[PDB]
C-alpha cells in the first residue's frame, strides 16, 4: 500500500504535468485530464478498501459521475472548437489576447 | 473570530440574550443617515429613469426611506449585540487571567527622569 | 530645474517605469499553452518555496 | 462549514459520514475505530489549538 | 503665442539628456544644497559646542 | 434558451456555491465547485461566436486542472487523516495544493492569465455574474481553513496579484478586461487579509461585489465595451455620469467613499499583525489602480468626447433598462463610509 | 539553500567578503533563472538556440547585478569600518543598478536602478538590523 | 457660559479618550494571547463532531 | 462647531432647490451669514482650548483657518459667477455644490481633533478640487494638471496613513490632546526616522516643498478662478496645519531630520522667486510666489521656534488673502483679454485706475509692506531663522530682494507703460469684481490693525 499509493501519486503527477504541458491536441489534454480522474478514483477506492470505510464508499461513485459530466461538457466544447475552426488544434484559440 | 464561542447558536440574527441590550433610540444619527440614503436612492432612481427628481414616485421614495430605516435599525441592533458580546468576552478573559494582565504601579513625574532636548 | 530635470526625475520617470513594466506584463500572446506552462512554473516555484521553508 | 444551515435546521445531509468511526453499514467497524474515537472525544470541546 | 508656447510647453518635448546638461542639472540642484548644508551644519555645531561648554553668552536672549 | 433550461441552469449556478458553503464535507464542496463550473459553461457559450468558444474552452481547462488539484489534496488528506476535513494536522503540501488550486479558480496572479481572456468575449452580464458570484465558493473554502494556511505563500500571491492587476488595468482599454484586472487586484487584497481576519475578507468581498455589480449594469445600459463607447455616455444618458464617477472613485479607494474602508481596515489589521512592507506596497499598487480608474473618469465624465449623428436617434428613443436595484447598490457603495463600525464586526 | 541564505548573515559585513559575494551572486542567479523561465514561457523565441541564449543572457545579467551588489556592499563596509549602517547597502544597490544599466545599455535604466535598488537595499539592511518581518505568522 | 464648562467638558473628553485607548490596548493583548493559546471564546477552531460516533456493539469485538 | 457645519450642509439643498434666477444671490448671502456665524470661534477669553465635542475642537491655530475658509467661499462664488454665465443651470448648481462641499470638508478638517478623521477629510477635500480643475478648466492640459496634483498628494499621503495607523496601534487613541499630553521620546532609530519621514512627506508635498512643487503651477494655471483661490488660500495652509499638528509627537529627532527640508526651502524660495522674475505667465508668477512663501512657512515649522510658529501662522493667513487677491485680479484681466500672457496687456493703469489701485495694494502686500501681517510673519520667520543659524539672513535677503523685484515688475508690466490701444474689448469695471478685490483687501487691513487674532498657538 505505501509503494502502491506512491506510484499512484506519481501517476497523478505525470498526468498533471501532461495536462499543464500542452501539445497541439486539446483532445490529448482532455485525455490527460481523465488520466488524473482515473488516478483519483483508484486512490480513493484503495484508501476506502484499506480503511474498510463503507460509509466513504460513495465517494468514488461521486467523483466518477461528476468528473464524467465534466468530461462530457469538455467534449462538447471540443466539438464546438472543431466545428468553428475545422480542426481541434489548440493554437487556433488565440484571438482573445486583444 | 467570535464564531466558535460557547453558546453560539448557528445563523442567529438576534439571539434572546441580545434582548438584554438597549435598543437604538430610533432617532439617532445612524438611522437618520440610513433614511437620508434611502431618500437619495429614490431621488437618484428618479433621475436615472428620467422622471422629475422630487415630484415623481412619492410612494417609491417613501418605500425606499422606510425599508432603509427598517434594515438599518435591525442591523444596528445586531451590531450593538456583537460589540457588547465582544466587550463582555474581553472583560471575562481579563478577569479569568489576572496574571497575564497585571496592574502596573504607574509612578509620578517626580522620580522618572525624562531626557531634556533643547530647541535652540 | 523645473521644466527639464525635476520633471524628468520624479513624475515622468515614474510614468515611464510603469508604462514599460505594464507593456512587459501585458505582452501576453493569448496562448493557453504558454499560460499553462506559466502555471506549471508557478506550481514548481511554490513547491520549492514550501520545501525550503518547511 | 462556512454556512451552518445543516446545524440550524437540525438536519444531517453530510455530517454523519465525515470520519471512519461514524455510522457504518451493518455495524462493520472501520480500521482504527477505537483510536479515532478516543482522539475525537479528546479533541471535543477544547478547540483546534488545545486539541493539537 | 509661439513665444509663450516655446518658453513653456515645448521645452520638455524638445529636451534630450546629454552629459553636459546632466552635469549642469546635478551641480545646479545639489551644489548649493550641499554648500549651504555644510555652512549651516558647521555653524550650528560650533554654536552647540559653545553652548554646552558654557563660553557662549546669551545675556538677554529670551526671544529665541 | 427556453425558460425550462434557463431555470435549471440558473438554479444550478445558484446551487453550486450554496452547496459549497453549506457542506461540511470537502467532497461536497468539490461537487459544489463542479456544479458552478458545469452550470455556468453554457451561459458563456450562449452567444455562439468564436470568442465565446475560446473563453469557454480556456475557462473549462483552467477550472478542470484546478478542480483536479483540489480533489488530489482532498484525497491525500483523506489518506493521511481518515477524515474529510483539513482538521489541524494535515500536511502543509496538501494545504499548498489547496491554496494554489483555489487561486487558480479565483483567477489571481500568477494564475490570472485567463481572467481577462475569459472576461473578454462573453457578454457583460456573464462577466458580472462570473466576477461576482463565482468567487464566493472558493473564498468560502479558503475561509473555512484559514488558520492552517501558509502566510508566506498567501502574501506572495496577494502581492503579485495586485501588482499585475494594477499594471494590466493601467494597460488596456477594453472595459471587460479592465474589470477583470480590477477583480484581480481586489482579490489580492482579499487573499492578503484572509489568514489574519476572514471577517475583513468577507467585508472586502461584499464591498467589492456591491461596487462591481452596478457599474457592470451601467455598462449593460448601452453595451459599451470600449473606453470611447463609455466616453460618449454623456449624449446617451447624462444622468449616469455622476454615479459612474463616484463608483470609480470608490473602487479607487479615495476617501470619503466607502470603498476606502476595505483597504483601510485591511491595512489596519495587517499592521496589527506587523507586515508594514506588504501594507505599503499594496497601497502603492492600489494607487495605480486608482490611476486607471481616474483615466476612465476623465474619458467618460470630466471631459466630453465627440459623438456621432445617430446619437440623435438614441436620444429620440426612450428606454426603461436601468432597474431599481442599480441605485440602491450605487448609493450603498458610494455614501456608506460613516457606517464603518456597523460594516465591520 | 535556506542554510546558504541564513549563512549569509552568520558573519558581519566587511568579513568573509568572497563568501558574501558568492552568496549574493547565487541569489541573483536563481532570480535570473526564474525570470528567464518566465520570459521564455510567456514570450517564446523563434528557436531553442536563441531561447537558451536569452536564458543565459538574463541569468548572467542578474548574476552580475548580485555579484556587484555583494562586492560593493562588502567593500564599502570594510573600507569604512562600520558594518551596521545602511549607506553601504545603498552604495551596493546603486552599483547593482549601474550593472543593470550597463547590461541594458542605457544610463536612464542605470540611474533608475541606482535609486530604486539602493533604496531597496537600504530598507533591507534597516529591517535586518531592527527586526522587520516580511512574512509574519498571524499573532492576532 | 464660562471657562468651567469648557474645562470640565475637556476633562470628560479626555477621560473618554483615555478609557478608549486603554480598552484598545487591552483588546490587542487579549486577541494576541487568545490566538497564541486559544482557551477563551475567541479563536476556537472547529473539531470533528462527537455526536456522530457509534457506541453500539458491533460485528467485531476488537473495537 | 456643529452650528457652523450644519447650515453649510443645508446650503446644498438651498442650492438645488433655489430658483435658477435666485440661486447665486441666495447662496452668496447665506454663505456670508455662514462666515458671520463662524466668527464666533474668536470668543477665546481663557487659555483653555475650545473642545466643543469628542469629535470637533477649536484652537488658536484652527480658528483663523476656519474663518478664512468661511470668508473665502462667498468670494469664490463671486469670482465664479461670471465665467459660468453661459452654462446650464444644473452645471452652475453642480459647481456651487462642489464649492460648498469644499467649504464643509475644510471646516471639518481644521476642526478635526483626531488625525485619522483629518486624513479622511484630507482626501475628501482632495476630490472636488480634482473635479473643479478637470471639468471647468479651459485649455487641454487641465487633465494633466489634475493627474499631477492628485498623484503628488496621494503618493505623499499614503505613508502618512501607514504612519498614523502605526501611531494608533502603538499609543491607543491617536486623539490630538491625548498625544500632546502623553507623548514620548523617540529612540532615534532608523525605523523612527522612516516613521518621521512617512508622516512628514504628505504635508511636505501639499505645501509644497521645493523639488516636489511641480504639481502646483500647472494646477493654478489650468484651474478655474475658484480652484486657484481654494488651492492657494486653503490647501497649502492645510498642509501647514498638518505639520503643526503632527510635529508634537516627533521629538526629538526632528532637530536633525529637519536639516534637508530647511535647506530645500531656502534655496527653493530663492529659485522660485528667480522664476517669478523670468516668468512669462502671470498665473505661474503668482503660483511660484506661493511656492516661495510656503517654503518660508516650511522652514519656520521645521526650526520649531515659537516665534517661527507665530510668524508661520500669520504668513499663512496673509498669503492666503493676498494670493487669492492676486489670482482674482489676474482672472479679471484674463476675462478681459482671453489670455494669460504677462506682456500682452500693458497700460491698464490708464483704463482701470481703481483696479490699478487694487493691483498696487495687492503687490505691496505681496512684497511685505509694513505694518501688514505679511511682513509681520516674514520678519518673525526671519528672526527665528537667524536665531537658528545666523547665515540664514543671506538667503532671506536674496529672497526679499527678488520678491520686491518680481512684485514691482508685475505692476510695471501689467499696469504701467503705454496702453495697448488695439485691445478694444476692455470693459470698464464690474461692480462684482471691484467688490471682490475690496472683500479681499479689507480683512487684510483689519488683521493688520489687530494682529493678535492670528498669532497661533505659541503666542
Ligand atoms: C436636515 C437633515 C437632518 C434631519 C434629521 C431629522 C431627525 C432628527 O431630528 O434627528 C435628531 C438626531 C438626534 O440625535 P441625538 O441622539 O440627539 O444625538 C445626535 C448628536 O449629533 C450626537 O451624535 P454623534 O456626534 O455621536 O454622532 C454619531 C456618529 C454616528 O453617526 C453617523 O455616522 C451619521 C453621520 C451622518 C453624516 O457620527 C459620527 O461618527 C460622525 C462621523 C463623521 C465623519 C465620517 C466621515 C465620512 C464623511 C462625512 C460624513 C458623511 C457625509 C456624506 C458622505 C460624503 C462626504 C463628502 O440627530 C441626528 O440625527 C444628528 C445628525 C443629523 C444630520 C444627519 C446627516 C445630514
Ligand atoms: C442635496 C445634496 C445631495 C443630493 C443627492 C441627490 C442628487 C440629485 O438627485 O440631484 C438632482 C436634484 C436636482 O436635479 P434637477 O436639476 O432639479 O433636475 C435633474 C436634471 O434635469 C437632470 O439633467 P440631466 O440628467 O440631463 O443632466 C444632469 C447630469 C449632467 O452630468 C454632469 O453634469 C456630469 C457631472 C460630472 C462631475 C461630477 C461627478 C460626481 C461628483 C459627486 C460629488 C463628489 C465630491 C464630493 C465628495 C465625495 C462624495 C461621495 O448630472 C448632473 O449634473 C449631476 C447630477 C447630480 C447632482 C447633485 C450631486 C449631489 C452630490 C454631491 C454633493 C453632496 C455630497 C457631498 C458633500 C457632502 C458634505 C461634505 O437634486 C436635488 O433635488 C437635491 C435634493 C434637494 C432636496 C433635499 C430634501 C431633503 C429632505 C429631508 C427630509 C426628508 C427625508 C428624511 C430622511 C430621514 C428620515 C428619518
Ligand atoms: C567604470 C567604467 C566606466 C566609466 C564610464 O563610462 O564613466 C562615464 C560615466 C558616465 O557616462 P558618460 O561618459 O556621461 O556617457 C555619455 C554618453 O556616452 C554620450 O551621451 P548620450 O547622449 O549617448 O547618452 C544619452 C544620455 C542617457 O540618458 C540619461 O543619462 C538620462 C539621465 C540619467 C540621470 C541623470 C542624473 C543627473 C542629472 C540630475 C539633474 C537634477 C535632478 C534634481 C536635482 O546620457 C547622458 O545623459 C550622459 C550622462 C549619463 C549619467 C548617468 C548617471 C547614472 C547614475 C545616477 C546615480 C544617481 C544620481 C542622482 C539621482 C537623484 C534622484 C532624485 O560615469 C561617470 O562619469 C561616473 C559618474 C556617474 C554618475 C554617478
Ligand atoms: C511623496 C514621497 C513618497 C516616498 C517617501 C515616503 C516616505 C519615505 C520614508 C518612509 C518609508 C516608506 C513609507 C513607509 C510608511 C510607514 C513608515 C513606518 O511606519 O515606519 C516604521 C516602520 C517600522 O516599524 P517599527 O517602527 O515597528 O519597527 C520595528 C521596531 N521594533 C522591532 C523595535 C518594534 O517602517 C517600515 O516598516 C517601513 C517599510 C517600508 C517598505 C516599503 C517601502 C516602499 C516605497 C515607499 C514609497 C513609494 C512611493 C514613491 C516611489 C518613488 C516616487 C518618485
Ligand atoms: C436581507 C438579509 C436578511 C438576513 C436575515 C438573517 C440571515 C442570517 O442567518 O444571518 C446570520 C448570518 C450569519 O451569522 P453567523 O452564524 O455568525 O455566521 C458567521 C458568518 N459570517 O449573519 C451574517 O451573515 C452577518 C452579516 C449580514 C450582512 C447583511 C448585509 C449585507
Ligand atoms: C525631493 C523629494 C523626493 C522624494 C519624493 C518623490 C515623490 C514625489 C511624489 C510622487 C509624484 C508622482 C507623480 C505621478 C503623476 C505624473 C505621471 C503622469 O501624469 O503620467 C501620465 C501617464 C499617462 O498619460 P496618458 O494619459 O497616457 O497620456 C498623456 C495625455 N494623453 O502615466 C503613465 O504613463 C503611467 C502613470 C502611472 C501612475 C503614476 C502615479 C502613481 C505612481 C505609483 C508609484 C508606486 C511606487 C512603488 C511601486 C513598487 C515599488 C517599485
Ligand atoms: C549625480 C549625477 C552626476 C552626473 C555627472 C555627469 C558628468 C558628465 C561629464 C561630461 O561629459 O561633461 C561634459 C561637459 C561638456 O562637454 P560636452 O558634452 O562636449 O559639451 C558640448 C558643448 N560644450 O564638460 C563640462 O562641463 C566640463 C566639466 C569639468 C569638470
Ligand atoms: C559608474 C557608472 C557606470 C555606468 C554603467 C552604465 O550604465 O553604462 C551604460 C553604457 C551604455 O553603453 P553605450 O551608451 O552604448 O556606450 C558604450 C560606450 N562605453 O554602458 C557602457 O558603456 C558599458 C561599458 C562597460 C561597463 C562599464 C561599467
Ligand atoms: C527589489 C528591487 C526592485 C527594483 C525595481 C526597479 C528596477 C530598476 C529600474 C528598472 C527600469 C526599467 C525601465 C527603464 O529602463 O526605465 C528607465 C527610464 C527609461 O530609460 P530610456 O533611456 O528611455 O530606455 C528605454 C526604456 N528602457 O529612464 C528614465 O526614465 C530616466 C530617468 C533619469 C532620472 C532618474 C532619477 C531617479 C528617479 C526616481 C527617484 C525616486 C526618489
Amino acid at each position: 500500500m505505501p509503494s502502491t499509493f506512491f506510484n499512484l501519486t506519481m501517476a497523478f503527477s505525470l498526468s498533471l504535468l501532461g495536462t499543464l504541458m500542452f501539445r497541439s491536441h486539446l483532445m490529448s489534454t482532455l485525455l490527460c485530464l481523465e488520466g488524473m480522474v482515473l488516478s483519483l478514483f483508484i486512490m480513493t477506492s484503495v484508501t476506502s478498501l484499506n480503511s474498510n470505510s463503507m460509509s466513504s464508499m460513495p465517494i468514488p461513485i461521486t467523483i466518477l459521475v461528476f468528473a464524467a459530466c465534466e468530461a462530457a461538457v469538455g467534449l462538447a466544447l471540443l466539438v464546438k472548437v472543431s466545428n468553428t475552426y475545422g480542426t481541434d488544434y489548440v493554437q487556433n484559440l488565440n484571438l482573445l489576447q486583444c | 473570530m467570535m464564531n466558535g464561542r460557547p453558546g453560539h447558536e448557528p445563523l442567529k440574527f438576534l439571539p434572546d440574550e441580545a434582548r438584554s441590550l438597549p435598543p437604538p433610540k430610533l432617532n439617532d444619527p445612524r438611522l437618520v443617515y440610513m433614511g437620508l440614503l434611502g431618500y437619495c436612492t429614490g431621488l437618484m432612481d428618479n433621475m436615472l429613469r428620467m422622471r422629475p427628481v422630487m415630484r415623481a414616485g412619492l410612494h417609491r421614495q417613501l418605500l425606499f426611506v422606510t425599508s432603509f430605516v427598517f434594515a438599518g435599525y435591525f442591523y444596528l441592533k445586531r451590531q450593538n449585540y456583537l460589540y457588547a458580546v465582544k466587550d463582555h468576552d474581553m472583560f471575562g478573559y481579563i478577569k479569568l487571567h489576572p496574571e497575564d494582565f497585571p496592574e502596573k504601579e504607574k509612578k509620578t513625574y517626580a522620580e522618572i527622569l525624562e531626557p531634556f532636548h533643547p530647541v535652540r | 530645474l523645473d521644466l527639464i530635470w525635476l520633471e524628468k526625475t520624479i513624475p515622468k520617470s515614474t510614468s515611464t517605469l510603469h508604462t514599460n513594466m505594464t507593456t512587459l506584463t501585458t505582452n501576453q500572446k493569448g496562448l493557453i499553452k504558454l499560460y499553462f506552462m506559466s502555471f506549471l512554473i508557478n506550481i514548481i516555484l511554490i513547491i520549492i518555496l514550501y520545501s525550503i521553508n518547511l | 462549514p462556512f454556512l451552518d444551515i445543516q446545524k440550524k435546521l437540525g438536519i444531517s445531509l453530510d455530517r454523519h459520514f465525515m470520519f471512519l468511526s461514524a455510522e457504518q453499514p451493518y455495524k462493520n467497524a472501520a480500521r482504527c475505530h477505537a483510536f479515532e474515537k478516543e482522539w475525537i472525544e479528546c479533541a471535543h470541546g477544547i478547540g483546534g489549538t488545545r486539541a493539537k | 503665442i509661439r513665444w509663450t508656447y516655446a518658453r513653456s510647453a515645448n521645452i520638455y518635448p524638445n529636451f534630450r539628456p546629454t552629459p553636459k546638461n546632466s552635469l549642469l542639472g546635478a551641480v545646479a540642484g545639489f551644489g548649493p544644497l550641499i554648500f549651504w548644508y555644510y555652512v549651516f551644519k558647521t555653524d550650528r555645531d560650533r554654536k552647540e559646542r559653545l553652548i554646552q561648554e558654557g563660553k557662549l553668552d546669551r545675556k538677554f536672549n529670551i526671544s529665541y | 434558451m427556453n425558460p425550462i433550461t434557463l431555470a435549471i441552469i440558473y438554479f444550478t449556478i445558484f446551487l453550486g456555491p450554496v452547496i459549497t458553503m453549506s457542506s461540511t464535507n470537502l467532497m461536497l464542496m468539490w461537487v459544489g465547485l463542479e456544479f458552478s463550473l458545469l452550470a455556468i459553461i453554457p451561459m458563456l457559450i450562449n452567444k455562439k461566436n468564436p470568442r465565446s468558444t475560446e473563453a469557454a474552452t480556456k475557462y473549462f481547462v483552467t477550472q478542470a486542472t484546478a478542480s483536479m488539484i483540489i480533489l488530489l489534496a482532498i484525497v491525500l488528506n483523506y489518506k493521511q487523516l481518515g477524515t474529510w476535513m483539513f482538521q489541524q494536522q494535515t500536511n502543509g503540501l496538501i494545504l499548498n495544493m489547496t491554496l494554489m488550486a483555489l487561486s487558480m479558480k479565483l483567477g489571481l496572479a500568477p494564475f490570472h492569465f485567463w481572467l481577462p481572456e475569459v472576461t473578454q468575449g462573453i457578454p457583460l452580464h456573464m462577466g458580472l455574474i462570473l466576477l461576482t458570484w463565482q468567487k464566493i465558493a472558493p473564498l468560502s473554502i479558503l475561509i473555512q481553513i484559514y488558520p492552517l494556511l501558509n502566510s508566506t505563500i498567501i502574501l506572495m500571491l496577494a502581492i503579485t496579484s495586485i501588482f499585475m492587476g494594477a499594471w494590466g488595468g493601467l494597460n488596456q482599454t477594453q472595459m471587460r478586461k479592465i474589470m477583470a484586472y480590477s477583480s484581480i487586484a481586489h482579490m489580492g487584497w482579499m487573499l492578503a487579509i484572509l489568514p489574519y481576519n476572514p471577517s475583513l475578507t468577507l467585508l472586502n468581498l461584499m464591498i467589492y461585489i456591491i461596487l462591481t455589480a452596478p457599474m457592470f449594469m451601467a455598462l449593460m445600459l448601452n453595451n459599451s465595451m470600449t473606453i470611447n463607447s463609455i466616453s460618449l455616455l454623456w449624449n446617451k444618458t447624462p444622468a449616469m455620469l455622476t454615479m459612474i464617477s463616484l463608483m470609480l472613485l470608490s473602487l479607487g479607494g479615495l476617501p470619503p467613499l466607502t470603498g476606502f474602508l476595505p483597504k483601510w481596515i485591511i491595512i489596519t489589521e495587517l499592521m496589527k499583525n506587523n507586515c508594514l512592507i506588504m501594507a505599503t506596497l499594496m497601497a502603492m499598487m492600489a494607487l495605480l489602480n486608482l490611476f486607471f480608474y481616474t483615466r476612465l473618469i476623465y474619458s467618460t465624465s470630466l471631459t466630453m468626447f465627440p459623438t456621432n449623428n445617430n446619437s440623435k436617434m438614441m436620444t429620440h428613443q426612450t428606454k426603461t433598462k436601468p432597474n431599481l436595484m442599480f441605485s440602491t447598490l450605487a448609493i450603498m457603495s458610494t455614501m456608506t463610509l460613516p457606517l464603518a463600525p456597523q460594516l465591520i464586526t | 539553500v535556506k542554510r546558504f541564505f541564513e549563512s549569509y548573515h552568520e558573519v558581519p559585513d566587511g568579513t568573509q567578503c568572497h563568501r558574501k559575494t558568492y552568496i549574493t551572486t547565487a541569489l541573483g542567479g536563481i532570480c535570473g533563472i526564474i525570470g528567464s523561465a518566465y520570459s521564455v514561457s510567456l514570450n517564446p523565441a523563434d528557436s531553442t538556440l536563441e531561447a537558451v541564449a536569452r536564458v543565459g543572457r538574463y541569468t548572467f545579467t542578474a548574476a552580475a547585478i548580485g555579484a556587484m551588489f555583494g562586492l560593493t556592499t562588502c567593500v564599502s563596509a570594510q573600507v569604512r569600518e562600520k558594518p551596521d549602517d545602511p549607506l553601504n547597502y545603498f552604495i551596493g544597490g546603486c552599483a547593482g543598478g549601474l550593472t543593470l544599466g550597463a547590461r541594458t545599455h542605457s544610463y536612464g535604466t542605470a540611474a533608475m536602478g541606482c535609486v530604486y535598488m539602493g533604496t531597496a537595499a537600504a530598507l533591507f539592511k534597516i529591517g535586518k538590523l531592527e527586526g522587520w518581518e516580511l512574512f509574519p505568522t498571524p499573532k492576532v | 457660559d464660562g471657562p468651567e464648562k469648557n474645562y470640565e467638558k475637556t476633562l470628560a473628553i479626555l477621560q473618554i479618550e483615555s478609557e478608549k485607548a486603554e480598552l484598545r490596548l487591552k483588546e490587542q493583548e487579549v486577541r494576541r494571547l487568545m490566538r497564541a493559546r486559544g482557551d477563551g471564546p475567541w479563536y476556537q477552531f472547529p473539531t470533528p463532531e462527537k455526536e456522530f460516533i457509534d457506541h453500539s456493539p458491533k460485528a467485531t469485538p476488537d473495537n | 462647531m456643529l452650528k457652523i457645519i450644519l447650515p453649510s450642509l443645508m446650503l446644498l439643498p438651498l442650492t438645488w432647490l433655489s430658483s435658477p434666477k435666485k440661486t447665486w444671490t441666495n447662496v452668496t448671502s447665506y454663505s456670508f451669514l455662514i462666515s458671520l456665524t463662524s466668527l464666533t470661534l474668536l470668543w477665546q477669553t481663557d487659555e483653555n482650548y475650545k473642545n466643543f465635542s469628542n469629535m470637533f475642537s477649536s484652537d488658536p491655530l484652527s480658528t483663523p483657518l476656519i474663518i478664512l475658509t468661511a470668508w473665502l467661499l462667498p468670494l469664490m462664488l463671486m469670482a465664479s459667477q461670471n465665467h459660468l454665465k453661459k452654462d446650464n443651470n444644473v452645471l452652475q448648481k453642480l459647481y456651487i455644490s462642489m464649492l460648498i462641499s469644499l467649504q464643509i470638508l475644510l471646516i471639518m478638517t481644521f476642526s478635526a481633533t483626531e488625525l485619522i478623521m483629518f486624513y479622511i477629510l484630507f482626501e475628501a477635500t482632495l476630490i472636488p478640487t480634482l473635479i473643479i480643475i478637470t471639468r471647468w478648466g479651459n485649455q487641454t492640459e487641465r487633465l494633466n494638471a489634475g493627474i499631477y496634483f492628485l498623484f503628488y498628494t496621494l503618493i505623499g499621503s499614503i505613508p502618512l496613513l501607514i504612519a498614523l495607523i502605526l501611531i494608533q496601534n502603538h499609543v491607543g487613541t491617536l486623539n490630538l490632546m491625548i498625544l500632546s499630553f502623553t507623548t514620548h521620546t523617540l529612540d532615534a532609530s532608523w525605523s523612527n526616522n522612516l516613521l518621521w519621514l512617512a508622516c512628514m512627506m504628505a504635508f511636505l508635498i501639499k505645501m509644497p516643498l521645493y523639488g516636489v512643487h511641480l504639481w502646483l503651477p500647472k494646477a493654478h494655471v489650468e484651474a478655474p478662478i475658484a480652484g486657484s483661490m481654494i488651492l492657494a488660500a486653503i490647501l497649502l495652509k492645510l498642509g501647514s496645519y498638518g505639520m503643526i499638528r503632527i510635529s508634537i509627537i516627533l521629538d526629538p529627532l526632528t532637530k536633525y531630520m529637519a536639516y534637508p527640508f530647511i535647506l530645500l526651502s531656502l534655496w527653493g524660495m530663492i529659485m522660485t522667486s528667480s522664476i517669478c522674475l523670468r516668468q512669462t505667465d502671470l498665473k505661474s508668477l503668482i503660483a511660484y510666489s506661493s511656492v516661495s512663501h510656503m517654503a518660508l512657512v516650511i522652514a519656520s515649522i521645521m526650526i520649531q521656534t515659537p516665534w517661527s510658529f507665530m510668524g508661520a501662522t500669520m504668513l499663512m493667513i496673509a498669503h492666503g488673502l493676498t494670493s487669492s487677491l492676486l489670482f482674482c485680479l489676474a482672472n479679471s484681466n484674463y476675462e478681459r483679454i482671453h489670455s494669460r500672457t504677462m506682456i500682452m496687456a500693458r497700460g491698464l493703469q490708464m483704463v482701470f485706475p481703481l483696479m490699478a489701485t487694487w493691483w498696487l495694494m495687492a503687490s505691496l502686500a505681496n512684497l511685505a509692506l509694513p505694518p501688514s501681517i505679511n511682513l509681520m510673519g516674514e520678519l518673525f520667520i526671519t528672526m527665528s531663522l537667524f536665531s537658528w543659524s545666523n547665515f540664514t539672513i543671506i538667503l532671506m535677503g536674496i529672497n526679499i530682494i527678488i520678491t520686491g523685484m518680481y512684485s514691482m515688475y508685475m505692476i510695471i508690466t501689467t499696469q504701467r507703460g503705454k496702453l495697448t490701444n488695439h485691445m478694444i474689448n476692455l470693459q470698464p469695471s464690474h461692480t462684482r469684481e471691484l467688490t471682490l478685490m475690496a472683500l479681499h483687501m479689507i480683512p487684510l487691513i483689519l488683521l493688520t490693525t489687530s494682529p493678535k487674532l492670528i498669532t497661533g498657538l505659541t503666542m
